[PDB]
């Protein structure tokens, strides 16, 4: 009969299969579908949840922080953290032999336990931790505040706390506050940190919370900020001679732009960060004060959308009758807010590689090596769900007579030009990019390298050249001292980028050769293609000459039938599933760039790199094939070392990858029919008769088996490559 | 269940009628074709989605649409 | 390379590739070069067929290959 | 009726009714009436506890107590904080949940069962609007007790005989002067 | 200039050349009978007679553009439903 | 003289001084067709959403021409940050 | 049934729990209250963490009706 | 409740919670969820 494990779905309730239980995990989150769903309810619901995700989010801080110190080696590491390896957790495996619990005890320990590649370690060291004390107080602490954001998801569901549609549509004040007060008053109050505490702990001087109201964090005091004489802050900065953590070369400044890294650490100073957060700070409080809210002075968001139409009547309605388009869909909204959060990830990765911003951050490859990855690959799931949740807006909240001539109505005008141009870009790029890489594999094959095609990236040596380069010799802006722009900076950052961007022993601004070009237009194909996917679906999400009732069917529907020749995969959920795939192998590309070209600057054979990749033979025998030897010899019919777990995790990313192809290659019909059988069988077996299924056993959906099968696909790709990543990195 | 629904754009072929596995279209009478004749969907509790009927539409786009819905014993086709 | 190319057939559906033809005739129609003949998106079953035929034609290709330098050179 | 801001418009919500109504609500938090009738209370008890406060920095520190005011939790008590602690969380915690409850019922204050306390009446409105007005004052006050002890760590009294004996020592002073109070 | 530099226009000319003749075709074979049974078929006498045609296709592609002939118009060339 | 007064006084002058007779008429006539015509009123009604509807103490002031509380702290919250700024730039930079 | 068996609960050592025997942590208790308390002793740190949660949950649970169960 | 930090756990404590977490634990929860998936309405 009717169940009631789908409550919010009365037809998957009363739904007799077994889709019921895997829809019911599906449609679970999708509240704008729930069976009696309001706006506002759908606003307080979302809200509610909002407070749940942000106390997981400090719950799985505070645990990182609680297992670090009580199974740890900060101190240790602390004192030596160019030789201690940070230890994430201890290992209780019950299953564990002998060999395995000697093998696994290292980094300092007295039991098996995992060493990090998060790089908490070195994060915490350079904002001021030293102890395990300061870790478990801080645990403690995140964990109070995960309790807190639980207690107001029920405060905040619960009549006369919960928020009317109309406070969540009050964008002008949201917008005002978060970037004075949670992106500025953050800014500042970090600062505060910086100059109060990290500072005065890297010149060696407990500054904690038994003498911060008495310890001046200048010599000078707030004297100099209130006379206006601010320079005083940026005056006697750390010597190179200065040991973070130690007073040795410590200076006096806590605001300064010096540039470039620490000598010792080989990260970003403090002070230039200190000065940094105060200086945005300063620009997002200022911000905040710009949209209108109950006082008066202030702008209108609407107004500027509707007063910014192209006099020539180019962009038709410019962005007149936007303003309600984007406050009254929350999957606008939503895809704005991953497309900023995606790009952003990446800038973080490519920020963080060039300029360290920890202490001893460089030194430790395989975290560098697994945090670019980490952030790179989540970026790209996010950019995924941006296009995913603006298709979905394109059918569930696009009212095409509101938006009518308006910037968003003349996109889908030319859709065809738009998906188009994209297609022509990708099979250039496509066409070339390959084919220089087969005609110097065919060289390298022939044995004439000479003939092999190396054009050289001058567009990107001069950009390095503009920022100070030497090496390439072109002489431009930075480059030469006799400029504006070089004698201007001369007295500030400029004397440190230099000496930082022209040391070889880091990664600011690397030597790029004829290798780099070609994989960087291959990384361009990636990003063109994976884009020309999700446009082309969100663009056809509600139209298209094969099924122009698309809307009518929604967002995640199998297909329209062997109609019209075939309507497989027509949904716009299926411009997502297929863009997935693409995401993967161009990230794959550009995490196997920087791993090689940073494995063979780590090596010393930058040589290597500067060769082998030019063909593709390279990057399989000198990259995939060489690095993977010493991961696969985890475990041999000889013994085992602290590298079984990935090369058993290699393998397991293997499985579980090609697991995903069955549920992709294979579709519904074969196994429907196949448990038709297995059903008879069941019921005509004795004994085994006794016992029956409450839900009638069913094959996976169309839709559902896409989702199986990548699920599967992707985290194969994911840990595959984590277990490369992390044990070829450490390897060595 | 699939929701099955016919519009004006119907000839009266009587085609997706003797194209349904599970009679869930029968032909009425109407005035809005030559051939006087409109089909309609009185069982849309028999339909399985197999959507045999739409590949007869000869129409323009289609006049008969089934739009895959709940799913039950009959709607998943289960003999279980 | 051909193996690899073969999960574009067996893992996508017409549908997709159908649209995507209906965007490029387009452009060919705009520029006044669209073919008489109109193209269309492979079947079903040859989609299906295609994938299949490429991915035996790579992985016995690549095993031949192996086999055969390995076996020659040692 | 007085107004906080000169020709005020007093918002429709803050009435004459309530005891020190000045019409200053620039925010309008207590728009909600619910909210604001916990609100009164809560500002009520807010100031109680600073009067009591501001009373003890100002007479522990005349009759001459050793620690400062805030160097006073440092002492050697003849007790170990964690058991005292742990005994302040047991009164209070009464103290408090008895208030609640008859808060919850009847919509004044009080002491464990005596409500509407008074023990000698005395709740007039004169009375009501001079508790809510020196309240003010107080947690105004408090205020200032913790800043004047952070910028010039000087105690209360001693900071009034100090202003009073040099007309300078001034927020302008002291703030610049910081160098000599704290230590790097 | 000889590397990359003039070999681009090199490729352009042959490029433009192939999708020029192509086009010449295409546009002859239309309207003439059934032109699909021309594009299986190919009449590789008509076909003999285009390709030299495209040795002068910039000059007659410009010719085009300043003549608006290049392009369809937009009210004739069908678009799948927004 | 010279000290942190002569820039802040200075800059927190002429920036009110340039709200209160140059720019005040401008802002005013932008307030008003930015929230009344093209943008229209919020806080329909309904809830404890009052917070986002207007206050009153802003709009009661003598001060000719209407120079709000708000408009103070406004051109003078832009006075102290150029006060600050010439200072601050002439210390280093 | 709730029952004042509690001293047969912690009866590790009875009335108190890893300290001496029983009735005689009543006589130190009485010698010095203050130094001799379970506060004061091994597991004195989780006690008065437990004591003083114990002495809000009353307030948490009798909130506006802050109860809950699905 | 030694040391300083009163709240390092004990060196027993990964052998209960591990094994808690991962075989008690999780069959509590199966079987409660399978209750409740399979409740009639
Ligand atoms: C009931 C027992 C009790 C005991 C044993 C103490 C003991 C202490 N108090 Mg405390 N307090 C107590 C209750 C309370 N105090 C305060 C409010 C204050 C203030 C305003 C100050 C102290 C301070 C201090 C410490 C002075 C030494 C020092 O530099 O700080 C070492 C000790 C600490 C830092 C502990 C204080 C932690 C934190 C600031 C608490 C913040 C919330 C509340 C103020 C109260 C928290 C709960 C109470 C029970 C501690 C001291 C050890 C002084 C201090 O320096 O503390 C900042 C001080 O200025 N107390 C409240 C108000 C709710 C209490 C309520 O029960
Ligand atoms: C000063 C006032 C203020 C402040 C501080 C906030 C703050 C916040 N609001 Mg909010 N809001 C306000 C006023 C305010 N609001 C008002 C007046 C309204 C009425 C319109 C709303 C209505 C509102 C709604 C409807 C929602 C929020 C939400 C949120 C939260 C966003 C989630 C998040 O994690 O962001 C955090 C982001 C930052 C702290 C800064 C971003 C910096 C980027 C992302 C990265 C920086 C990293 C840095 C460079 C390096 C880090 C290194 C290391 C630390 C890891 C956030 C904490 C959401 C929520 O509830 O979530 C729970 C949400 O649903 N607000
Ligand atoms: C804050 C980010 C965010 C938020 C709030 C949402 C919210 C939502 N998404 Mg979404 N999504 C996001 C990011 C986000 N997404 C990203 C980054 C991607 C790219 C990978 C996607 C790709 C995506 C797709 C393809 C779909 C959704 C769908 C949905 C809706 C219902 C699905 C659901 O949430 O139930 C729960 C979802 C799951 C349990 C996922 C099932 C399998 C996962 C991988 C296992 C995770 C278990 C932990 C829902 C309103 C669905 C929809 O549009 O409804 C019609 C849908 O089709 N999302
Ligand atoms: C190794 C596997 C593989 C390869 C090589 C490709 C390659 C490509 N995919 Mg793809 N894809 C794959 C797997 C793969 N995919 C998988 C597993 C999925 C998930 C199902 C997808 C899903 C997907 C989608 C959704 C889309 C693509 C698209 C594309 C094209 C992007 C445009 C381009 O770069 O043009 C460059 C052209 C080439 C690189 C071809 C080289 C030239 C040929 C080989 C030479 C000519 C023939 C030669 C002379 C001899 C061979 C034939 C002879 C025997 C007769 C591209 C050719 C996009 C597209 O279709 O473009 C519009 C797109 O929409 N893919
Ligand atoms: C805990 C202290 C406290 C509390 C709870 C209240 C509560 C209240 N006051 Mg009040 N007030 C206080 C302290 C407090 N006051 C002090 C110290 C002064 C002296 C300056 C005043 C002077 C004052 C005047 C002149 C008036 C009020 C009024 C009101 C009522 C309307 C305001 C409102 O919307 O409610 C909510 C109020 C709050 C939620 C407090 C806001 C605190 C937030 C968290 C930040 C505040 C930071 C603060 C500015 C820092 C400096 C201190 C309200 C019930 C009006 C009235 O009498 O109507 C009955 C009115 O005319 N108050
Ligand atoms: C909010 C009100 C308040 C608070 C929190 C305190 C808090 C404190 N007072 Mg105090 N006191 C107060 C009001 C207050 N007083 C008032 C109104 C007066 C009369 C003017 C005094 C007169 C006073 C004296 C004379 C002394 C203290 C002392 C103390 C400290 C130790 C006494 C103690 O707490 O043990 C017991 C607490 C309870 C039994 C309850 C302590 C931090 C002592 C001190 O300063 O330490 C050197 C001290 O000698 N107080
Ligand atoms: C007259 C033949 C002809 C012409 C003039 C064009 C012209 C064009 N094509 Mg196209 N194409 C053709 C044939 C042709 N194509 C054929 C036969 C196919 C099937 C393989 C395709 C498949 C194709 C795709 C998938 C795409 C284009 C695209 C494009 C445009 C991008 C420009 C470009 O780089 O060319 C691109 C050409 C190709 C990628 C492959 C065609 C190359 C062949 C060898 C040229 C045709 C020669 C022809 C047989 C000669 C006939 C002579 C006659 C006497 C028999 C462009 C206007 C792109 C686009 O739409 O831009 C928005 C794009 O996405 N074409
Ligand atoms: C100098 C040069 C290069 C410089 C490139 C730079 C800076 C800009 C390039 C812009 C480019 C390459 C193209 C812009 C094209 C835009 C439009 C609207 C042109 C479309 C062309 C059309 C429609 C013609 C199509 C044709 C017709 C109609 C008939 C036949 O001609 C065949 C065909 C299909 C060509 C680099 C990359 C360095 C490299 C070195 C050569
Ligand atoms: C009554 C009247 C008048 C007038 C008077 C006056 C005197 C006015 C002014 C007023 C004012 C006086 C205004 C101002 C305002 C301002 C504000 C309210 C703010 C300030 C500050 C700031 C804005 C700052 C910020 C910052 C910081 C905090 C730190 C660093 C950085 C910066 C600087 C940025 C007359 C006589 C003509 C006549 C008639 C009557
Ligand atoms: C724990 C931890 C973490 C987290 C963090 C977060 C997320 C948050 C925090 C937060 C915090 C913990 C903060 C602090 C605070 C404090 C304060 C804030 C105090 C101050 C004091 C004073 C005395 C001052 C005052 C004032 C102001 C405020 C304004 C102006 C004026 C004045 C200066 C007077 C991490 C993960 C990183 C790692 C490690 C651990
Ligand atoms: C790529 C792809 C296509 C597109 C495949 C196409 C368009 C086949 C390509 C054949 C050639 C490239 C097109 C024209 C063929 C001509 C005979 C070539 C003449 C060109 C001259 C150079 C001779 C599908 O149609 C499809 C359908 C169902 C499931 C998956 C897919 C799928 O993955
Ligand atoms: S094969 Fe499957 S996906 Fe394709 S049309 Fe048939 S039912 Fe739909
Ligand atoms: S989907 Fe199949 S059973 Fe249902 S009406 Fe159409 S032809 Fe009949
Ligand atoms: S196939 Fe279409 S036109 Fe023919 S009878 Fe059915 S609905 Fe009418
Ligand atoms: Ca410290």
């Amino acid at each position: 009969a009717t169940k009631l494990f789908p409550k919010f779905s009365q037809g998957l309730a009363q739904d007799p299969t077994t889709r019921r239980i895997w829809f019911g995990l599906a449609v679970a989150h999708d509240f704008e579908s729930h069976d009696g769903m309001t706006e506002e309810n759908l606003y307080q619901k979302i809200f509610a949840s909002h407070f749940g995700q942000l106390a997981i989010i400090f719950l799985w801080t505070s645990g990182n922080l609680f297992h670090v110190a009580w199974q740890g080696n900060f101190e240790q590491w602390g004192a030596d953290p160019i030789h201690v390896r940070p230890i994430a957790h201890a290992i209780w495996d019950p299953h564990f032999g002998q060999p395995a619990v000697e093998a696994f005890t290292r980094g300092g320990a007295s039991g098996p336990v995992n060493i990090s590649t998060s790089g908490v370690y070195q994060w915490w060291y350079t904002i001021g931790m030293r102890t395990n004390q300061d870790l478990y107080v801080g645990s403690v602490f995140l964990a109070l505040v995960s309790a807190i954001f639980l207690f107001a998801s029920w405060l905040h569901l619960q009549p006369s706390f919960t928020p009317s549609l109309s406070w969540f549509k009050d964008a002008e004040s949201r917008l005002n506050h978060h970037l004075s007060g949670l992106f500025g008053v953050s800014s500042l109050a970090w600062t505060g940190h910086l100059v109060h505490v990290a500072i005065p702990e890297s010149r060696g001087k407990h500054v904690g919370w038994d003498n911060f109201l008495t310890q001046l964090p200048h010599p000078q005091g707030l004297t100099p900020f209130w006379t206006g004489n601010w320079a005083a802050y940026a005056q006697n900065p750390d010597s190179a001679s200065h040991v973070f953590g130690t007073s040795d070369g410590a200076g006096e400044a806590i605001l300064t732009f010096l540039g470039g890294f620490h000598p010792q650490t080989q990260s970003l100073w403090l002070t230039d960060m200190a000065h940094h957060h105060l200086a945005i700070a300063v620009i997002f409080i200022v911000a905040g004060h710009m949209y209108r809210t109950n006082f008066g002075i202030g702008h209108r968001m609407s107004a500027i959308l509707d007063a910014h139409v192209a006099p020539s009547g180019r962009l038709g309605a410019g962005h007149k009758g936007l303003f309600e388009t984007v406050n009254n869909s929350l999957h606008f909204q939503l895809g704005l807010a991953l497309a900023s959060v995606g790009t952003i990830c990446s800038l973080v990765a490519q920020h963080m590689y060039s300029l360290p911003p920890y202490a001893f951050l460089a030194n430790d490859f395989t975290t560098q090596a697994s945090l670019y990855t980490h952030h790179q690959y989540i970026a790209g799931f996010i950019m995924c769900g941006a296009f995913a949740h603006g298709a979905i807006f394109w059918i569930r909240d696009y009212d095409p007579e509101q938006n009518k001539g308006n910037v968003l109505a003349r996109m889908l005008d030319h859709k065809e030009a738009i998906i188009s141009h994209l297609s022509w870009v990708s099979l250039f790029l496509g066409f070339h990019t390959l084919g220089l890489y087969v005609h110097n594999d065919v060289m390298q094959a022939f044995g004439t390298p000479e003939k092999q095609i190396l054009i050289e990236p001058v567009f990107a040596q001069w950009i390095q050249a503009a920022h100070g380069k030497a090496f390439y010799g072109f002489d431009l802006l930075l480059s030469s001292s006799s400029s504006s722009a070089a004698s201007a900076s001369q007295t500030l950052w400029l004397p440190g980028w230099l000496d930082a961007i022209n040391n070889n022993q880091n990664s600011l601004f690397l030597t790029i050769g004829p290798g780099d070009f070609l994989v960087h237009h291959a990384i361009a194909l990636g990003l063109h293609t994976t884009t020309l996917i999700l446009v082309k679906g969100a663009l056809d999400a509600r139209g298209s000459k094969l099924m122009p009732d698309k809307k009518d069917f929604g967002y995640s529907f199998p297909c329209d039938g062997p109609g019209r020749g075939g309507t497989c995969d027509i949904s716009a959920y299926d411009a997502f599933y297929l863009a997935v795939f693409w995401m993967l192998n161009t990230i794959g590309w550009v995490t196997f760039y920087f791993h090689w070209k940073h494995l063979t600057l780590w090596q010393g054979n930058v040589s290597q790199f500067d060769e082998s990749s030019t063909y593709l033979m390279g990057w399989l025998r000198d990259y995939l094939w060489l690095n993977s030897s010493q991961l696969i010899n985890g475990y041999n019919p000889f013994g085992m070392n602290s590298l079984s777990v990935w090369a058993w995790i290699f393998l397991f990313g293997h499985l579980v990858y090609a697991t995903g192809f069955m549920f992709l290659i294979s579709w519904r019909g074969y196994w429907q029919e196949l448990i038709e059988t297995l059903v008879w069988a069941h019921e005509k077996t004795p004994l085994a008769n006794l016992v029956y299924w409450k839900d009638k056993p069913v094959a996976l959906s169309i839709v559902q088996a896409r989702l199986v099968g990548l699920t599967h696909f992707s985290v194969g790709y994911v840990f595959t490559y984590a277990a490369f990543l992390i044990a070829s990195t450490s390897g060595k | 269940s699939h929701i099955v629904k016919i519009y004006d754009t119907c000839i009266g072929c009587t085609q997706c009628v003797r194209a349904c596995p599970l009679d869930v279209l029968e032909m009425v009478p109407w005035n809005g074709c030559k051939a006087n004749q409109m089909a309609s969907a009185p069982r849309t509790e028999d339909c399985v989605g197999c959507k045999r009927c739409e590949t007869a539409c000869p129409t323009d786009f289609l006049s008969v649409r089934v739009y895959l819905g709940s799913e039950s014993t009959r709607s998943m086709g289960l003999s279980y | 390379f051909v193996w690899a190319f073969s999960l574009m057939f067996l893992f996508s559906g017409r549908g997709y590739w159908q649209e995507l033809i209906e965007s490029i005739i387009w452009a060919h129609s705009k520029l006044k070069v669209a073919p008489s003949i109109q193209p269309r998106a492979l079947s079903i079953t040859q989609g299906r067929a295609v994938g299949v035929a490429h991915y035996l034609l790579g992985g016995i290709a690549t095993t031949w290959s192996f086999f055969l330098a390995r076996i020659i050179a040692v | 009726r007085p107004t906080w801001l000169p020709n005020l418009n007093p918002p429709a919500h803050l009435k004459g009714e309530m005891a020190g109504d000045f019409g200053f609500d620039p925010l309008g938090l207590g728009a909600d009436p619910a909210r604001l009738k916990w609100f009164a209370e809560a500002e009520k008890t807010n100031g109680r506890w600073a009067m009591m406060a501001v009373v003890g920095i100002l007479g522990q520190e005349l009759l001459g107590v050793q620690p400062s005011w805030w160097n006073a939790g440092a002492k050697d008590y003849g007790v170990a904080m964690g058991p005292l602690t742990a005994m302040e969380f047991l009164i209070m915690g009464f103290l408090e949940t008895k208030r609640y409850q008859g808060f919850k019922e009847t919509g004044s204050s009080g002491l464990i069962n005596q409500f509407p306390f008074d023990p000698a009446g005395m709740y007039s409105k004169d009375m009501a609007v001079k508790e809510v007005k020196n309240g003010r004052l107080a947690m105004v006050a408090f205020v200032g007790f913790a800043v004047q002890a952070l910028a010039s760590r000087t105690g209360p009294i001693e900071g009034l005989t100090k202003h009073l004996s040099n007309p300078g020592y001034n927020i302008t002073y002291n703030l610049t002067h910081l160098q000599d109070v704290n230590t790097y | 200039a000889g590397e990359v530099f003039i070999p681009t226009f090199g490729f352009l000319y042959v490029a433009g050349w192939i999708g020029y003749v192509g086009r010449l075709y295409l546009n002859m074979v239309k309207g003439e009978a059934k032109p699909t049974e021309k594009e299986i078929i190919i009449d590789v006498p008509a076909a003999l007679r285009l390709t030299w045609q495209g040795a002068t296709w910039p000059v007659q592609v410009v010719a085009e553009l300043r003549a608006n002939t290049l392009t369809e118009k937009a009210e004739n060339i069908t678009i799948s439903p927004r | 003289g010279l000290e942190p007064y002569l820039q802040v006084c200075a800059g927190t002058a002429t920036m009110l001084a340039v709200g209160r007779f140059a720019f005040l008429p401008l802002h005013r006539r932008d307030l008003e067709r930015s929230a009344a015509t093209a943008g229209p009123k919020t806080t329909g009604s309904t809830y404890f959403d009052s917070l986002q509807q207007e206050a009153s103490f802003i709009t009661s002031t003598n001060d000719p021409a209407g120079f709000t509380l708000i408009d103070t702290m406004a051109w003078g919250a832009l006075g102290h940050a150029l006060g600050f700024a010439f200072l601050a730039a002439s210390s280093l930079q | 049934g709730r029952l004042a068996m509690l001293a047969f609960i912690g009866f590790c050592s009875q009335a108190a729990v890893r300290g001496k025997g029983p009735i005689d942590c009543l006589k130190d208790h009485i010698a010095d209250p203050w130094n001799n308390n379970i506060y004061t002793s091994s597991v004195g740190k989780e006690t008065c963490v437990t004591v003083a949660l114990l002495c809000v949950w009353p307030i948490i649970i009798e909130a506006t009706k802050s109860l809950n169960k699905g | 409740a030694a040391g300083s930090y009163p709240f390092v756990p004990p060196s027993w404590a990964p052998s209960v919670f591990v094994p808690l977490t991962g075989l008690v634990l999780p069959a509590i929860a199966m079987a409660t969820l399978f209750v409740y998936i399979e409740k009639d309405n």
